[PDB]
RNA sequence: UCAGUAACGGCGAGUGAACAGGGAAGAGCCCAGCGCCGAAUCCCCGCCCCGCGGGGCGCGGGACAUGUGGCGUACGGAAGACCCGCUCCCCGGCGCCGCUCGUGGGGGGCCCAAGUCCUUCUGAUCGAGGCCCAGCCCGUGGACGGUGUGAGGCCGGUAGCGGCCCCCGGCGCGCGCCCGGGUCUUCCCGGAGUCGGGUUGCUUGGGAAUGCAGCCCAAAGCGGGUGGUAAACUCCAUCU
RNA sequence: GCCGUGUCGGCGGCCCGGCGGAUCUUUCCCGCCCCCGGGGUCGGCGGGGGACCGUCCCCCGGACCGGCGACCGGCCGCCGC
RNA sequence: GAAAGCCGCCGUGGCGCAAUGAAGGUGAAGGCCGGCGCGCUCGCCGGCCGAGGUGGGAUCCCGAGGCCUCUCCAGUCCGCCGAGGGGCACCACCGGCCCGUCUCGCCCGCCGCGCCGGGGAGGUGGAGCACGAGCGCACGUGUUAGGACCCGAAAGAUGGU
RNA sequence: UUUAAAUGGGUAAGAAGCCCGGCUCGCUGGCGUGGAGCCGGGGUGGAAUGCGAGUGCCUAGUGGGCCACUUUUGGUAAGC
RNA sequence: GCAGAAGGGCAAAAGCUCGCUUGAUCUUGAUUUUCAGUACGAAUACAGACCGUGAAAGCGGGGCCUCACGAUCCUUCUGA
C-alpha cells in the first residue's frame, strides 16, 4: 500500500465523516444577513456609536505577545475609581465594566484613567426635558454625524518610541555582553543549592 | 540592566500596593461562628474515629495517631489539622482539671 | 478536466490500464500503513529511517510560548530601519549611532551570519549569541541588552 | 489559527485536545444564610368603584405562614450611626393625533406602446417596407399562455406609482410607584453524606487515575479548589 | 504644438503641493510623574505643530529622433472627377 | 449580483528565510599585508578586503598570424585564428564554520570568586552553512483514507413479527 | 591427485601520463632520510574496428513461465 | 596432534611441556562477508588510551581459519 519515496499519512477519514460534513453555500447569505442586522440596529438605537463600548488598552498574555496593545474587555473599576465615576452608571453612560479585572501596575492603571477622562472629554449627552442637570447647552452645537464606526478612541495605536539617536559611552560599550546572562541563567539554576551549602556552614559549627 | 532571564527577570514596572479582594477572605474564624461551634461541641459530641484517635494520642502512639487519621481522612496535610487539635481539645480538657 | 485526463485514452482497452495478470483488485497489501514490521519493512527501512520507537522525554502539555523566540542573524541587521538611515547616520560626525531594536519587529533573539558593516551600531534584543556580539563589538558598536 | 501538534497506542494499526492570537456577537444578575423593620407578605371568597374582549389599588369575610412570607441585601463587599455636598424622579397603559425606513406587514382592483401596408402559411408570433428623426413606447426588450418563432393582442414586468381596507413600536389629560452620592467610625460576612482520600467499572489526548458513577472512610476554617510526574516540607500565584 | 530620460535653477504651490521616513527638533503646545500656595524641562510620556531627506506636479535654460504624437505650408511623384 | 472590487494601524496566522540536542540550552566568515608576546606545534595588534582553493567547464574577452586588380600612402568592417585570459551553472575533491558528543591541554572573565562562566587543539554523529528560492494558483501523473472501477458471499449485531 | 588444456575471468594500451626545480609536515627519523601534499616550469600522435555521449526525476506493468540444440542432477523412463 | 563435522593450514611451528599472566578490557569511525549493495551476526585492516609477555624486535582487543546465534516495545542493572 506504500510504493516509493513518498509521505507516511495518517488522514482521518477512518471514522464515519459524510454524515457530518457542513458546506459553506450560506456564508454569503450569511454575510448579508448580518449586515442588516448591524444597518436596522445602529440606525434603530440612536446616535450612539456602533461596534459596542469604550474599550480599555489591554496588555496580551503570552511572553509571545506581551509587547503589544488589544481592546481589553473592560475597565476594571480601579479605573472608574480614579477616574471618578459611579460602577452602575458607568455602563449606561457608554462606558463598560469588567469587575473582575485586576490592577497589579500603576503604570497600566493610568494609561486607562486618561483614557477614561478622555472618553468623559468627547462625551455629550442629551438631557431628558431641557432643565439639563450637568450637561451644557444645545446638543454640542448639533450631533455633528450620526453614528461612529470601529470603535471609539482607535483601541490599537501600537504606538513606539522614536529614541532617536545616541553616542555609545564607555560603560555601555565594555560590559552588557552575552556572559551576562551565562552567569544570569547559572543564578537560575545554581541558587536555591547554593542557599543550602551555606547551611552546610552553619552546621559545620 | 533589565534582563528578561535569570533571577530578576522581566520588564521592571512599579507595583501597586492596594486592599485585597474581598472574595478572598473566605475563611476567616469571625467570632460569632467560633461561639456555635463551640457552643455545638458539648451539644453534639464527637466522632468514633476520634474518640478512639485520642486514647491512642494521649498514651501509647502520635505517629500511629496520625497514622490512623491519615487512614480515615483523606491526606496527610488534614492530619495535621486533625491530630494537632484533637491534642488541643484534649490539652483543653486534661490541663482545665 | 475530464477531457484531459486519462481515462478517455484508456477508453475501449480491456484491462484499463491494469494488466491481465495482476487485474488490479481492492487492496492486495491491506489498507493503510500495514506491515510496518512484517511485510513492507522494506519499504518503510530505506525510505523512512527512525519510524519505529520512543526516543525522548514525555513532555505533558507544553506551551508554545514559553520557548518563543525568533532570530535575525547578522545579515537581516539593516533591514529593519529603513534605508534612509543607513547612510544619513552613517558620517561620523561624532560618535551618532543609531538604535536598532528587534523586539518592536517581531524577534527576539539576534544570532551570528556574516558581514556586519563598518557601521557602530546599538542594537536591542534580549539575547544574543556570543559570535553576534563579537560581530557587533568589533566594528566599534555596543550590544545592549533590553527586555 | 493553534494542529493532524503536545499526548495516547500489541508506542503497532491508528486515534488526538486546549491555552495564547485575529474576528462574529458582546447583558448582566438573583437568593438562602448573618442582621433591622410589632408579618410591612400572599391566596381564595363576597360586595360594589369603573373602563373595553378584562385586569385593579377600594370595601368587608375564610385560609397559608413565626418549622419564617415581603422591603433592603450577594462577596465586585454589605449594613447602621455620623459629617458634608447635589436632586426630585421613573414606570406601564389610555381613545387619540404625527411618523413608519425601503418608507412596517397582510389583502383586493388598477396604471407604456402596432394589429397600419404588402406577402408567405391550414394558422401567424415569419419575411420585407414606415420621407428628415429614423413607424411607436421605453425607470416597462423578465417570463407566460395566445392556431408557429410576439417589447406592443392579453395577464404584466418598471416606477421613494397612486387610491381602498385591516393590524403594528414610538403624542399628551385622568394611573401607579418615588434620595441618591464621598470620606470617617463600628458591625456583619456565606451553601456537607458535600469537598477530599481508598478501591471498582466506564470514559478521555489527560499520560502515578481528566471527567463520571458505585461502595466504604468521611472534613476543616489564615480553611478549601487549582498550579498538567507519585510524595513530604517551604513560599507564592490565582479563585471562592 | 510634442515627449523620453537628466543637470540645475525658480521650493516656484513647501508657512495656501501630494505622499512617505523607528530623518531632525528638552528654546515650541497642554495634561503627567520627580522635587520645597509657586518654581527647576527637572527627564521622558499621551497629544499637536514645522525644519529636513526621498519620490511626482507648473516655469526657463540645456540633450538627441522629432519617432503610432500630429496639423500647417513647400517639393517630387500618384490618383479621382 | 451566492458575482466582482476594495482594506494592510485586519498580516492574527500559515508556509519560508536556521539549524541542532533526549533535554536544560546553544546556534553557521573567511582571505592577505605589516608587526608583535620565548614568531613555543601554541598565540596577538593595526589596515585592505571578503564566501576559500585545485581540475574539468558551454559562453565571453585578448589575439601573433592569414585575407583584396601593379609596388609603397590607410580605414569601421568581414573571414579562419596558434596560443592565452576572466571562467556561469553543475560534478569530483580538499579546506572552513554551527550544533550534539569524545579525547587532550592551558588560558581568560566577574550584579560578585563558585561542585561559576567563556575558551583552545585534534576525531567523529547531523534531515546543516559556505550570497537565500519560496509562496499562492492551475493542470497532469502516481500512491493511500474514504461504499472508492462495477457486481459477488458463509457470516456478525441491534430492534421487532 | 604429480601434471593439466579448450572455452573463460581481472588489469594495462597515457597529457588525470612522464620529467625537472622549489616549499610544507604535528608522520617516519644516522641522514634535506623516507613518504605524502602543495607551487611553478618543458614537451600530445601513442593497438585494430565501430560509435555521439553523460546525467537526474517521477514511474506503469510483471513477481505461475515454457521449448530447443549443448552441458547436465534424481529417475528403469517419459510429451517427467 | 591441534574441544568437537569435514576441508584448507601447520615442524627449532599453528603440535607437546615449562615459566609467567588477563588484550576475553575501554572508545570513535572506515571496510569486508548473503547482500537491496539494508540489518543482526561474524570478520579484516587501523587510529586513541590502558596493560601483559619477551633480553629484544614484536606479538595480543578470544580460541589456526571457515558456523556456534536475536529487533522495536517492556523489565533489570551499570555509568556522569
Ligand atoms: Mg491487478
Ligand atoms: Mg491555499
Ligand atoms: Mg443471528
Ligand atoms: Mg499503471
Amino acid at each position: 500500500a506504500p510504493s516509493r519515496n513518498g509521505m507516511v499519512l495518517k488522514p482521518h477519514f477512518h471514522k464515519d465523516w459524510q454524515r457530518r460534513v457542513a458546506t459553506w453555500f450560506n456564508q454569503p447569505a450569511r454575510k448579508i444577513r448580518r449586515r442588516k442586522a448591524r444597518q436596522a440596529k445602529a440606525r434603530r438605537i440612536a446616535p450612539r456609536p456602533a461596534s459596542g463600548p469604550i474599550r480599555p488598552i489591554v496588555r496580551c498574555p503570552t511572553v509571545r505577545y506581551h509587547t503589544k496593545v488589544r481592546a481589553g474587555r473592560g475597565f476594571s473599576l480601579e479605573e472608574l475609581r480614579v477616574a471618578g465615576i459611579h460602577k452602575k452608571v458607568a455602563r449606561t453612560i457608554g462606558i463598560s465594566v469588567d469587575p473582575r479585572r485586576r490592577n497589579k501596575s500603576t503604570e497600566s492603571l493610568q494609561a486607562n484613567v486618561q483614557r477614561l477622562k478622555e472618553y468623559r472629554s468627547k462625551l455629550i449627552l442629551f438631557p431628558r426635558k431641557p432643565s439639563a442637570p450637568k450637561k451644557g447647552d444645545s446638543s454640542a452645537e448639533e450631533l455633528k454625524l450620526a453614528t461612529q464606526l470601529t470603535g471609539p478612541v482607535m483601541p490599537v495605536r501600537n504606538v513606539y518610541k522614536k529614541e532617536k539617536a545616541r553616542v555609545i559611552t564607555e560603560e555601555e560599550k565594555n560590559f552588557k555582553a552575552f556572559a551576562s546572562l551565562r552567569m544570569a541563567r547559572a543564578n537560575a539554576r545554581l541558587f536555591g543549592i547554593r542557599a543550602k551549602r551555606a547551611k552546610e556552614a552553619a552546621e559545620q559549627d | 540592566y533589565p534582563m528578561a532571564v535569570g533571577l530578576n527577570k522581566g520588564h521592571k514596572v512599579t507595583k501597586n500596593v492596594s486592599k485585597p479582594r474581598h472574595s478572598r477572605r473566605r475563611g476567616r474564624l469571625t467570632k460569632h461562628t467560633k461561639f456555635v461551634r463551640d457552643m455545638i461541641r458539648e451539644v453534639c459530641g464527637f466522632a468514633p474515629y476520634e474518640r478512639r484517635a485520642m486514647e491512642l494520642l494521649k498514651v501509647s502512639k502520635d505517629k500511629r495517631a496520625l497514622k490512623f487519621i491519615k487512614k480515615r481522612v483523606g491526606t496527610h496535610i488534614r492530619a495535621k489539622r486533625k491530630r494537632e487539635e484533637l491534642s488541643n481539645v484534649l490539652a483543653a480538657m486534661r490541663k482545665a482539671a | 478536466p475530464s477531457r484531459l485526463r486519462k481515462t478517455r485514452k484508456l477508453r475501449g482497452h480491456v484491462s484499463h490500464g491494469h494488466g491481465r495478470i495482476g487485474k488490479h483488485r481492492k487492496h492486495p497489501g491491506g489498507r493503510g500503513n500495514a506491515g510496518g514490521l512484517h511485510h513492507h519493512r522494506i519499504n518503510f527501512d530505506k525510505y523512512h529511517p527512525g519510524y519505529f520507537g520512543k526516543v525522548g522525554m514525555k513532555h505533558y502539555h507544553l506551551k508554545r510560548n514559553q520557548s518563543f523566540c525568533p532570530t535575525v542573524n547578522l545579515d537581516k541587521l539593516w533591514t529593519l530601519v529603513s534605508e534612509q538611515t543607513r547612510v544619513n547616520a552613517a558620517k561620523n560626525k561624532t560618535g551618532a549611532a543609531p538604535i536598532i531594536d528587534v523586539v518592536r519587529s517581531g524577534y527576539y533573539k539576534v544570532l551570528g551570519k556574516g558581514k556586519l558593516p563598518k557601521q557602530p551600531v546599538i542594537v536591542k534584543a534580549k539575547f544574543f549569541s556570543r559570535r553576534a556580539e563579537e560581530k557587533i563589538k568589533s566594528v566599534g558598536g555596543a550590544c545592549v541588552l533590553v527586555a
